[PDB]
């Protein structure tokens, strides 16, 4: 799965009023990696980052002014583009625009265009915003491209220092009986602490996979760690558990697990 | 003339006006100051002509423009009158001063908000 | 002396062609006729110019206004594979950082002192820099 990263970047607006501050949330290979204000980024110094964020706020706090909004109070305007590295070397790339947490308006690098939802209010909305981009050639397609190479960049740069967030975890495995109970046994097989996400666990009598309905399954669920679990179950006769193994696949790792006695 | 001035030694000159641009955030209050103590005021946009070049600004920075709730209108801190036709004013924050973006529009902003600033001579 | 800004202190900029932009004792000005980059240089040079060259941050310091995107006099030679500008200096380092936008052998000056490398035949503004005596 793809190298990413992710700038969030939001501004408000009270009664009309666009409020002085922003915020940039950036997220490298999916996670929380700095947030950034006018003045600071924080990680979880920053100094060539806040240049380029703090630029973009100001060109965003400046694109809600020229959004026409008969309601009152709180509304939000979001720039949101990501970047992509794949495993091939190919690059993905997006570039949205959220206005009261609703997408309005994405740019597309491969066409050079934008494109609208379907809604008569995101268009609205849009035609508010690339009028404003036409009058002064504020956003231009190489505006829009160079921000991209930038987003890149900064990937590589991250990439090529070290900070890499990310690394394989082989699945623990432990196979547990239990609800031994007229003559049958539930086995459990569960996998934990594992990354990446990615797993095949599945019962096999005789080495052939049971049916989905005759097992049952845990969810993925975060370890609170940076990690997963999961497990699965399946109903035997006490006398059969030879003749039951559990089968995980992770990450080129193909393992077989019997029931323990 | 191949000749520009006068101004300052290490200022901008174009067209016989000269201008500096000012990267340490400042309330209009304190950036004001801060170009009188250069002996210049803020940015005044007099012409589109003489300062074509404010057409390739980026972002937005305070200039000299005020709002005084009385009269009902938009003037220089010199006390001229903003002239018609030359600045499209745009309501982006609640308040009484002027951000300068490109192309020769002016943007609302609270005069307490710190903001970049450009300086140009009182040659007026 | 140099600490104050008072009418003593001031000086004539220049000599610069004629409605320049005078700074530091560097003469600039911008086309807003797109042109590629042989046509942009060709242009600078039919002006007794070339075009922007980056040499200095505190001397070309106005380099961080600038909106949008410029040719300025830098090109990459594949033999040395390394950028350098018209008049065959080398790109000092800690000047531009340099990002691949478009594979080509020119590229785009942008605020603050950033080059897009672009492909020589896309039609772009440009900015022409002369330096006086």
């Amino acid at each position: 799965e793809p190298h990413s990263l992710r700038y969030n970047l939001t501004v408000l607006s009270w009664d009309g009023s666009v409020q002085s501050g922003f915020l940039t949330e950036v997220h490298l290979d999916g996670q929380p990696f700095l947030r950034c204000d006018r003045q600071k980024c924080r990680a979880k110094t920053w100094d060539r980052e806040t240049r380029d964020l703090t630029g973009n706020g100001k060109d965003l706090r400046m694109t809600l002014a020229h959004i026409k909004d008969q309601k009152e109070g709180l509304h939000s305007l979001q720039e949101i583009r990501v970047c992509e590295i794949h495993e091939d070397n190919s690059t993905r790339s997006s570039h949205h625009f959220y206005y009261d947490g609703e997408l309005f308006l994405s740019w597309n690098l491969e066409t050079k265009e934008f494109t609208m939802p379907q809604s008569s209010r995101a268009q609205t909305l849009a035609m508010n915003v690339r009028n404003f981009w036409k009058e002064d050639a504020m956003k231009t397609k190489t505006h829009f491209h160079a921000m991209h190479a930038d987003c890149l960049q900064e990937l590589r740069r991250y990439l090529k220092s070290g900070v890499v967030l990310r690394r394989t975890v082989p699945p623990m495995v432990n196979v547990t009986r239990s609800e031994a109970s007229e003559g049958n046994i539930t086995v459990t097989c569960r996998a934990s602490g594992f990354y990446p996400w990615n797993i095949t666990l599945s019962w096999r009598q005789d080495g052939v996979s049971l049916s989905h309905d005759t097992q049952q399954w845990g969810d993925v669920l975060p370890d609170g760690n940076g990690t997963y679990q999961t497990w699965v179950a399946t109903r035997i006769c006490q006398g059969e558990e030879q003749r039951f193994t559990c089968y995980m696949e992770h990450s080129g790792n193909h393992s077989t697990h019997p029931v323990p006695s | 003339e191949s000749y520009c001035g006068p101004c300052p030694k290490n200022w901008i000159c174009y067209k016989n006006n000269c201008y500096q641009f000012f990267d340490e955030s400042k309330n209009w209050y304190e950036s004001q100051a801060s170009c009188m103590s250069q002996n210049a005021s803020l940015l005044k946009v007099y012409s589109k002509e003489d300062q074509d070049l404010l057409k390739l600004v980026k972002s937005y920075h305070w200039m000299g423009l005020v709002h005084i709730p009385t009269n009902g209108s938009w003037q220089w801190e010199d006390g001229s009158i903003l002239s018609p036709n030359l600045l499209t004013i745009i309501e982006m924050q609640k308040g009484d001063c002027a951000l300068y973006a490109s192309s020769f529009k002016g943007y609302i902003e609270n005069c307490s908000t710190p903001n970049t600033y450009i300086c140009m001579q009182r040659t007026v």
